[PDB]
């Protein structure tokens, strides 16, 4: 089957250009149409363009027109997509697609819908620089809850897990982006009250971004 | 300009449930060009009907679309555990996406159980505050959080996320980040949240007193 497959997740400051990728192993490479969607963080889908990797054709919507470039590349059968003057709300997730075809295999004919898509790539466009995360501890007051704060980090994502992945009650919650640029997630879990001056909790943070690996305890807070 | 809108906004279902989203368009769509798509959270799209009623194979059956002119429907004869995600339509005969329709599972209306976090001590060794108001496991998901410092209304100082729909209970998590300066406090004393749903009869009050 076809198989798409994009490159890894950038960070871009306003202004600059970003660049991305899509290897298309598998079918025909030239015939087909590859268009780009984009979408931001929840947000709806919008469709950018598309390129058919001969000739080459390409179409842009109206939004990006002048601000945009998509480019073939049969030799290595990979499309590209070029967004320069970039601004915080072009920071969203990019999809490229190829359409789907029927009758017979890679010699078929277009149906227009796209039948084919890549894992998608992130792009944060900010103006902040890459940073740890603080992870402070939110101590419990049946069931009790519990759990840890993971604040002020750059740029998403951040991976939280308990008892390194030993899961039930577990509720990560998405971030937030602060008015201070960085973003900031809480995760907590529900335990028995009765297991809390005994049992150990430690929520295990990992942020890859920024090289930064935290394990920090949650036990009981006393006055 | 050909514009999609997507009808409901969100639509709650039970499993096994007969499902029906509808897609408008501002005007003609040229040769029945018009695709279904579903999304889940964390997921790139996937096509589920493409030329207004032609389904791709590898797509249940269960999916099926019709419609013409100006007006399509996506019907999912009985809802499964895995349909429930986020449809979007699109034209294509420049290309155009709806504004999307999540479905989601209708349960038995769920109290949130309401939690208040205070500040750790280590985080204050840094100079900075951050009191977290959680809503537990609740249904549905529309939920009223209020912030009270001494009893007084607060605003723009907080920000708050919901989680997805929980694929057991089919519950929602909510969690109230009100976050400022050591200034506004030690200058205050007592914090409260109070939350109103459905769920509850009266609004639920958590509080804790400063260093006590």
């Amino acid at each position: 089957q076809v198989q798409l497959v994009q490159s890894g997740a950038e960070v871009k400051r306003p202004g600059s250009s970003v660049t991305v990728s899509c290897k298309a192993s598998g079918g025909s490479f030239s015939t087909y149409a590859l268009s780009w969607v984009r979408q931001a963080p929840g947000r709806g889908l919008e469709w950018m363009g598309g390129v058919i990797p001969l000739l080459t054709i390409t179409n842009y919507a109206p939004r990006f027109q002048g601000r945009i470039t998509i480019t073939a590349d049969r030799s290595t059968s990979t499309a590209y997509l070029e967004l320069n003057s970039l601004r915080p709300e072009d920071t969203a997730v990019y999809y490229c697609a190829r359409e789907g075809t029927t009758g017979w295999g890679w010699l078929g004919k277009p149906i227009g819908a796209f039948a084919h898509w890549g894992q998608g790539t992130l792009v944060t466009v900010s103006s902040a620089s890459t940073k740890g995360p603080s992870v402070f501890p939110l101590a419990p007051s049946g069931t009790a809850a519990l759990g840890c704060l993971v604040k002020d980090y750059f740029p998403e994502p951040v991976t939280v897990s308990w008892n390194s992945g030993a899961t039930s009650g577990v509720h990560t919650f998405p971030a937030v982006l602060q008015s201070s640029g960085l973003y900031s997630l809480s995760s907590v879990v529900t335990v028995p009250s009765s297991s809390l001056g005994t049992q150990t909790y430690i929520c295990n943070v990992n942020h890859k971004p920024s090289n930064t690996k935290v394990d920090k305890k949650v036990e009981p807070k006393s006055c | 300009e050909i514009v999609l809108t997507q009808s409901p906004g969100t639509q709650s279902l039970s499993p096994g449930e007969r499902a029906t989203l509808s897609c408008r368009a501002s005007q003609s769509v040229g040769n029945n060009k018009l695709a279904w798509y579903q999304q889940r959270p964390g997921q790139a799209p996937r096509l589920l009907i493409y030329g207004a009623s032609s389904r791709p194979s590898g797509v249940a059956d269960r999916f099926s679309g019709s419609g013409s002119g100006t007006d399509f429907t996506l019907t999912i004869s009985r809802l499964e555990p895995e349909d429930f995600a986020v449809y979007y339509c699109q034209q294509y005969g420049l290309s155009t996406f709806g504004q999307g329709t999540k479905v989601e599972v209708k349960r038995t209306v769920a109290a949130p159980s309401v939690f208040i976090f205070p500040p750790s001590d280590e985080q204050l060794k840094s100079g900075t505050a951050s009191v977290v108001c959680l809503l537990n496991n609740f249904y549905p998901r529309e939920a009223k959080v209020q912030w009270k410092v001494d009893n007084a209304l607060q605003s723009g100082n907080s920000q708050e996320s919901v989680t997805e729909q929980d694929s057991k209970d089919s519950t929602y998590s909510l969690s109230s980040t009100l976050t400022l300066s050591k200034a506004d406090y030690e200058k205050h004393k007592v914090y409260a949240c109070e939350v109103t749903h459905q769920g509850l009869s009266s609004p639920v009050t958590k509080s804790f007193n400063r260093g006590e």
